[PDB]
């Protein structure tokens, strides 16, 4: 269910464009995962 | 995109897509699956 640190690092670039061009709780979450690394 | 990584992140990405800007939701789904 949960996503680990390793995966968050991997996804970083792919998720990036969508993340900033988005909002809500989930957008904020993913942002935190990649950023805080 | 991946076998493992795809399935892992994608569910989260869909939740994000619900309230994204412009029409980013489309892009999310395109890469991902359900």
């Amino acid at each position: 269910g949960v996503i680990p640190k390793k995966i968050w690092e991997t996804v970083c670039p792919t998720v990036e464009p969508w993340a900033k061009k988005c909002s809500g709780d989930i957008a904020t979450y993913i942002k935190r995962e990649c950023g805080k690394l | 995109w991946s076998t493992i990584v795809k399935l892992t992140i994608c569910p989260t990405l869909k939740s994000m897509a619900k309230k994204c800007e412009g029409s980013i939701a489309t892009m999310i789904k395109k890469k991902c699956d359900k």
